[PDB]
């Protein structure tokens, strides 16, 4: 069944030993082209690559072996010639076509798989349905091992080549198999030739992908050991069946062998749980979320204003004394752009840094705005980033997303804060960031964007007619915050646990964070150094912290209340004092429903 | 906007365990007092819950349990403040009053093509093992806007009640009982009084299903064509975690018993006790003639026997021994009481029964020492030709019309095939008298089948010859039966009949549409799936490659053969049935 175009499509099989609590993808005609499963695929684990073709296009599958087991591969609803299955049975014809059943290691072929128009997309209500490949020598001994992979089939044409990634849509390949301890092969030693998790990782496996106001192409393609007539549990957003457009239920008992392309419509921020609704098999209990965030973390978060403190914005290998600390977003000054003399550590120790918001962040990306001197252009062309959660696994980001390639194009200009969106989630505490090529010196001032699980610190509405602050009552006086035509100061009375911050809000919402910004109150700002964070429930209520403030005058400095606080009353008696109060206050937050 | 202020709490009450009761078993159960807080006909189910578009619902949640038992809606629509789960609103101590904001987003509802309302479950989420093992469930009802009325019933439907297919482990609780016997809505063994509903009612139902123990709950009604999931299905086919429904277009009366069919669903006696009466409703009438040209004045004579014979099955296997007894049906051509009309069991059906394919002039004729049954699916058949094997078996000689002494004689949703498919069984005992080979196969199609003597057919069915005294085997005088170590050594799991796929090896020509009358019968606890080859079906215009099946069911298979090659049909399974799930299939 010769039909379409000829392109390289290389697969292999590197057998390892994977601690529970295997293929990859090569690109050229021969081998030698390792593309690491980045964060875009850092949860597939036992799942190999994702073979991707369209309507009736050639599927080259060169494969071999690297251990003690011949492989093969089965085909479902695909078009191909006779000898392309791999199973010893009766042959009414002679023994000629028997060179696809016992594959010996290190053997390059040239397969030819297709998806017939009537076998691929038919009745176009099924857009991208999930197929699969699997060596059918012993589906109980190699699919139960996880030598596995899908074959996502969509339309014929509209998808940028050769990225073959789903555009305007995400993708999940979760074979919900009961990967048991008694039957593992490549990692286990005993049978080389109670745990219900994707890729056999119980209690864990975070890092699931998501993006707000979109859907998914979810696949519960369970094809292994047919005893897992499972029953899927799913919180967050519900999965309703399409194709057969009359199954908008939401929870579906997972039957083996079958498959369905579910959609869920992510639309509620936060962490949610998973589970397996089988009675005693719920002890698996997956606490795995795909962190839905607020849709409005598209703007910078700490270099223009300056909470990503200018102290540790340091180049690892320094250069004279143009350190990245004196720089700001278009800083009024010639020296305002980090660039170390370019050395030829071709991929390891190029001018790199270590930076952080000093808290947990979900990095959307970094941008920059250059300020060329008069001859020094000061501009970079490409970029890479590595993440380190515990400061010993500084793991690089060589993604393979829709617009992410090996060295995914980050900073590449001289002036425009270039937009870069990290499509897979960022779970990091610190990082090391190294741009490469420039005019003899890589120039960068990072513009970070992030949002934590809540991060609702938007203008809460201090004057929205619902939650006023102008009346700010306390034991230090009602006042005049942005009701001008007035004097230019704030005045307190003493310095101890004196006030009560009865900010007439009286709204039950979810101001997830609080911020204490500065001003210019006739001198240096006086503020609240800290407050015995006392509660504020429905009654005449106080509570010593058994459920810091501003410290420097000029700065959007925040001391977030570590656990979320939500109640009826509003009050925060200040335990300390900056010798007084002197700042037009403006807190930030939002409202949940 | 349809606001619904609610008051719902719990209570610790008892209930009988082995149903046929001083034995007290204090367990927390959901109730519903008089608004603003301070049985033996419905069961242990607690509260109901309406829902319409643009609604906010609270539950003044009271709790009188030392274990802080909360509440969780399987309608996931809720937000952060009303999640009900927790990782590293979850715990309710006594007296803790609660108020939620389960605002209905249109995801938990059908808003389109499901039953008039979707149905999740209304059960907790903290401790599903120990704490939940007490009966803390309930039904939801999120519908299209403008339907429900507070009188417990729907508007566009005559009656609504729900029986839930779940189970709590009566020994994995904090207050355990070392005498195991499971439960389903607390109503097994038919201790539930009849839901005495007559006919002519536009009835609609809800069939919820979750679980706390490992087993499936695919209960089938007894004589009724249902309205489920946009497809004119017949047997309710569902496992746990979700919910099905039932819309019963009734017509005649009687008395039926419903249950699921496994070696566990019928041993203890998980059943019901229904009853039908009379009521004066009258709706639309019937039709009989279509434009005088496409008349189809068709009806066929029939005589189905019942013989106690023995039959030899399998010689050497292609890719005592073979003779075993079997009471199976046989087809006839005349009342002359001669021989087997199918003179050569042509090598496509083999030992598969007669092809039972309009009122009942398709008759039968028992020849044993007791009335034995014939009953098809997909029909709201009139008990005018009953065989009503009700829970109370009437007398053997001179009582009502439930017997047949020896010697005596549905528009499917076009998304399916060009016509639907349905098999049957022996209606005497769906576990004992059906075991010893007493199984037939049915095939209903469309009103497009005519001929004088009465596009390719093929018989097959992955059933099991589960035919469960002394001289009956190779051992001349002393052999044993009903011994699982020996019976699972004689369990003749088979496709189409023979012990394994014997001499009847199936071939096929080229470039012609086929059909396989595939089914699945027998007393095996698992469900199966197929593993076709290099081609695709048309399952609602969804050219797939495989198809699952639940016990006592099996539908059609439409193929578009338009290529050249040879293939081989298989089916995968784990170790207890991998040795059994092998099958041959050839081509030119």
């Amino acid at each position: 069944s010769n039909n379409g175009n000829r392109r390289n499509y290389y697969i292999a099989a590197e057998e390892i030993s994977w601690d529970y609590s295997v293929f990859r993808k090569y690109l050229d005609s021969t081998f030698t082209k390792r593309d690491p499963r980045g964060e875009y695929e850092e949860h597939l684990g036992i799942l190999g690559p994702i073979i991707r073709a369209e309507v009736d296009d050639v599927i080259q599958v060169r494969f071999k072996n690297l251990a003690s087991r011949p492989y093969s591969l089965h085909a479902h609803g695909l078009s191909y010639e006779k000898s392309s299955e791999g199973k010893t049975y009766e042959d009414d014809s002679p023994e000629w076509f028997k060179e696809d059943n016992a594959v010996q290691p290190n053997s390059s072929y040239t397969y030819v798989w297709h998806a017939t128009e009537r076998s691929g997309p038919e009745s176009p209500g099924s857009a991208c349905r999930a197929w699969a490949y699997y060596s059918a020598v012993n589906p109980e001994k190699d699919i139960h091992s996880g030598l596995i992979g899908p074959l996502l089939i969509c339309q014929k044409g509209i998808l940028h080549k050769d990225s073959n990634m789903p555009m305007d849509m995400r993708e999940f390949v979760l074979l919900f198999m009961t990967f048991d301890e008694k039957k593992s092969w490549y990692y286990e030693k005993k049978s080389r030739s109670e745990f219900h998790a994707i890729n056999g990782m119980i209690y864990s496996l975070p890092g699931l992908k998501m993006y707000e106001q979109e859907w998914v192409r979810l696949h519960l393609l369970n094809i292994g050991g047919s005893q897992d007539i499972h029953v899927v549990h799913f919180h967050g957003q519900t999965l309703l069946e399409n194709g057969n457009k009359q199954h908008q239920l939401g929870v579906w008992p997972l039957l083996p062998g079958s498959f369905k392309t579910l959609e869920m419509k992510a639309s509620k921020p936060g962490w949610w749980l998973l589970n397996t609704e089988v009675g005693e098999n719920q002890r698996a209990g997956m606490q795995t979320p795909f962190l839905i965030m607020d849709r409005d973390c598209r703007m910078p978060m700490g270099l223009s204003t300056g909470i990503i403190s200018d102290s540790q914005i340091k180049a690892s290998e320094f250069l004279g004394y143009w350190e990245p600390r004196l720089a700001r977003l278009n800083n009024g000054g010639s020296y305002n752009a980090w660039s170390v003399e370019k050395l030829a550590a071709e991929f390891a120790s190029k001018p790199w840094i270590q930076v952080d918001m000093q808290k947990e962040v979900i990095i959307t990306g970094i941008q920059t705005q250059g300020a060329k001197h008069y001859l020094k252009s000061c501009y970079t062309t490409e970029f890479y980033v590595a993440y380190s959660s515990n400061q010993i696994n500084w793991q690089i980001f060589k993604g393979n997303s829709t617009r992410n390639v090996m060295y995914f194009n980050g900073n590449s200009d001289a002036s425009t804060i270039k937009e870069n969106q990290f499509d897979p989630p960022i779970v990091a505490r610190y990082i090391r960031i190294s741009p490469t090529r420039a005019y003899n010196r890589p120039t960068l001032r990072l513009e970070l964007q992030g949002c934590e699980v809540n991060g609702c610190s938007t203008p809460l509405g201090m004057e929205n007619g619902k939650i006023e602050n102008k009346q700010i009552t306390a034991s230090s006086f009602r006042a005049r915050l942005n009701a001008q035509g007035r004097v230019n100061a704030w005045q307190a009375k003493a310095n101890n646990n004196k006030q009560w911050l009865e900010i007439d809000l009286l709204k039950i919402k979810k101001i997830t964070a609080i911020i204490t910004q500065g001003c210019k109150s006739l001198s240096s700002e006086m503020y609240v150094k800290s407050y015995t964070i006392h509660y504020s429930e429905q009654g005449v209520e106080w509570k010593p912290y058994r459920l810091e403030g501003n410290t420097n005058t000029k700065g959007h400095v925040k001391n977030f209340f570590n656990p979320p606080i939500i109640s009826r009353f509003i009050r925060v008696i200040p335990k300390t004092w900056n010798q007084s109060i002197a700042l037009r206050l403006e807190l930030f937050g939002c409202d949940i429903y | 906007a349809q606001l619904r202020q609610f008051y719902v709490a719990a209570q610790g009450i008892s209930w009988s365990y082995r149903p046929e009761s001083v034995t007290s078993f204090k367990k927390i159960v959901y109730r519903e007092y008089e608004p603003y807080f301070k049985s033996t006909i419905s069961g242990l189910l607690g509260p109901t819950l309406y829902a319409e578009v643009g609604d906010i619902i609270k539950v003044h949640f009271k709790n009188k349990a030392d274990k802080p038992l909360s509440i969780h809606p399987q309608g996931i629509r809720y937000s952060k403040l009303s999640e009900g789960a927790s990782y590293l609103d979850d715990a309710v101590a006594p007296g803790r009053e609660y108020t939620y904001e389960w605002s209905i987003s249109e995801d938990s509802g059908p808003t389109h093509d499901d039953p008039p309302c979707l149905t999740h479950i209304y059960y907790s989420h903290e401790n599903l093992i120990e704490d939940f093992n007490s009966g803390l469930i309930g039904p939801l009802l999120i519908c299209k806007k403008g339907t429900l009325t507070e009188g417990g019933t729907q508007k566009t439907f005559d009656k609504q009640i729900v029986l839930l297919f779940a189970v709590f482990d009566e020994s994995k609780s904090w207050s355990q009982s070392s005498s195991l016997m499971y439960t389903v809505n607390g109503y097994v063994n038919g201790t539930m009084p009849d839901i005495t509903v007559c006919a002519h009612d536009h009835i609609s139902w809800h069939l919820l299903g979750m679980s706390s123990g490992p087993e499936l709950f695919s209960i089938h009604f007894n004589g009724q064509v249902l309205e489920q999931n946009h497809h004119k299905v017949s047997a309710i086919t569902l496992v746990s975690a979700t919910s099905t429904t039932a819309n019963m277009t009734v017509g005649p009366e009687g008395k039926w018993i419903i249950s699921s069919l496994t070696p566990k669903h019928l041993q203890a006696g998980m059943q019901a006790y229904i009853d039908i009466k009379n009521c004066p409703k009258k709706t639309r009438n019937l039709k009989k003639i279509t434009r005088e040209q496409r008349r189809h004045m068709k009806r066929w004579e029939y005589f189905i026997a019942a013989e106690e014979v023995i039959w030899d099955y399998a010689p050497v296997i292609p890719a005592i021994g073979k003779h075993y007894k079997k009471v199976m049906y046989t087809q006839y051509e005349d009342e002359s009481f001669t021989k087997h009309t199918v003179n050569p069991n042509m090598k496509e059906d083999g030992i598969l029964g007669p092809i039972i394919r309009d009122t009942l002039k398709i008759v039968f004729k028992n020849m044993a020492s007791r009335p034995y049954s014939i009953y098809p699916h997909g029909v709201t058949f009139s008990p005018y030709e009953d065989e009503v094997n009700s829970s109370f078996t009437s007398g053997r000689n001179n009582t009502m019309i439930r017997a047949v002494q020896p010697g005596e004689t549905d528009e499917p949703t076009e998304n399916d095939a060009q016509c639907l498919t349905r098999p049957y069984y022996s209606d005497v005992d769906i576990m004992r008298d059906i075991a010893s080979g007493l199984i037939g196969l049915l095939l209903i199609c469309k009103s497009r089948s005519l001929d004088r003597r009465g596009d390719i057919e093929q018989q097959a069915v992955f059933a099991v010859f589960d035919e469960n005294i002394n001289k009956f085997c190779e051992n001349p005088d002393e052999v044993k039966r009903d011994d699982p170590k020996f019976y699972e050594s004689n369990i003749m799991s088979t496709i189409n009949g023979y012990v394994p796929e014997s001499i009847t090896t199936l071939g096929f020509c080229f470039d012609d549409t086929v059909q396989w009358h595939f089914c699945s019968v027998g007393t095996q606890n698992e469900i199966l799936t197929i593993h076709f080859t290099g081609h695709s079906f048309i399952y609602g215009k969804r050219h797939e490659d495989t198809l699952t099946l639940f016990p006592m069911r099996g539908e059609s298979v439409t193929v578009t053969m338009d290529n050249v090659g040879t293939w081989m049909l298989t089916s995968m399974n784990s170790s207890p049935r991998s040795k059994k799930l092998r099958l041959k299939f050839r081509d030119v």
